[PDB]
């Protein structure tokens, strides 16, 4: 089979977040579809976060089918850590169902992970990095042999650059689960293989990245998580001084700003700008590329790509987020393993 | 921006 969830598109291409349905009867959610993690979580109805008092919780006593437990849930994202128990319960999405889908029941985050009208999150890689430990939603089902073929396909709609665009945008695109929309999509799939020991995020690696035709030092390339759930470009701070420094006035927003790790280059200057995976170069739109001017000095925007040190624990050195992913077309698939992208219709 | 795990 095949299905699709409807994107919504928050915050300026921010975040894509699409329609769960969990426990019987079902309580739908809004929440944001991660491919740079592996937990499914919803705020739930005891929550004292004054967002949880605004946006809709999961009430675990009005569900039938609810399995709970005293197993601490706890995940940490490069914008904030989210807290609760662990509980299990039939879900649903884009009319697929898993039956005893272990998820967490969040009742803390720090500051401003999300709010209204989002009530959590839907990792969409692989089983190993879940905090939780349950196999993912999605997992489960290309496992399952329920799909036609074994991938989701990701078409992010872009509202960067439409000065009339609302914070809401419920034409926000679509993911395809078990397959891909060919209405989407123009000429062929170009899919990076990723072997047995890179399923973790969804990742591939950097081959190269050009900037005002100048080929950047990208050093031992990067591998990189291809993350629908992060917003812009996260590089190590080297690389990022090093891209910047192609673009001519471009400096390091100062610390002070309240904008460290952010730069910023004259705004009437277009930036040509692509990464290359598989052997091919995919261009970033200049909508994509330039979020606006952070400061008062309004002859200064600042770049999609921003400066993020990694853990030496971690696989991978870049996060290409949602400002590289809406130039492409992209297929996360099952297995083989792979990332593909396509130029879109 | 946000950036989604560790
Ligand atoms: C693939 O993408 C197209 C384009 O978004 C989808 O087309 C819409 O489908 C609904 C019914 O499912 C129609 O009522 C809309 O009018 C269509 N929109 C447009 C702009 O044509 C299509 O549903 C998707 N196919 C799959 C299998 O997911
Ligand atoms: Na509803």
């Amino acid at each position: 089979a095949t299905g699709t969830v409807s994107l919504t598109d928050v915050g300026l291409d921010a975040s894509y977040a699409g329609q769960v349905s969990i426990g019987t009867p079902a309580q739908d959610f809004l929440v944001i579809m991660d491919s740079g993690s592996s937990d499914l979580w919803v705020a739930g109805s005891t929550c004292t976060e004054n967002f949880c008092k605004q946006t809709y919780t999961f009430d675990t006593s009005t569900s039938s089918s609810f399995i709970t437990s005293s197993e601490a849930f706890n995940i940490t994202y490069g914008s904030g850590d989210a807290d609760g128990t662990l509980g299990t319960d039939t879900v649903s999405m884009a009319g697929f169902t898993v039956s005893d889908q272990t998820f967490g029941v969040v009742t803390s985050t720090s500051a401003n992970l999300i709010s209204y009208p989002l009530s959590g999150l839907m990792g969409l890689a692989w089983k190993s990095i879940a905090s939780s430990g349950a196999t993912p939603f999605w997992q489960t089902l290309a496992a399952s042999g329920d799909w036609d073929s074994p991938e989701m396909g990701v078409y992010l709609k872009r509202y960067r650059g439409d000065n009339t665009a609302s914070q809401i945008e419920t034409d926000g695109g679509q993911i395809l689960k078990g397959g891909l929309n060919t209405s989407l999509y123009n000429g062929s799939v170009n899919y990076i293989s990723i072997d047995e020991s890179e399923k973790d995020y969804w990742r591939i690696p950097l081959e190269a990245m050009v900037i005002q035709g100048n080929s950047v030092s990208i050093a031992s390339n990067p591998s990189c998580a291809i993350d629908t759930g992060t917003t812009l470009i996260g590089v190590p701070s080297q690389t990022a001084n090093r891209i910047y420094s192609q673009i001519a006035g471009a400096e390091a927003l100062s610390a002070s700003s309240g904008y460290e790790g952010y730069y910023q280059y004259p705004c009437d200057t277009e930036v040509t700008v692509s990464l290359q995976f598989g052997g091919m170069s995919y261009s970033i739109s200049n909508a994509d590329m330039n979020l606006g001017s952070f400061t008062r000095d309004t002859s200064m925007c600042t770049g999609a790509f921003f400066a993020m040190d990694m853990s030496s624990r971690s696989p991978v050195q870049w996060i290409v987020g949602a400002s590289f992913i809406k130039n492409v077309y992209t297929a996360f698939r099952y297995n083989p393993a792979a990332i593909g992208f396509a130029e879109l219709v | 921006x946000v950036v989604x795990a560790x």
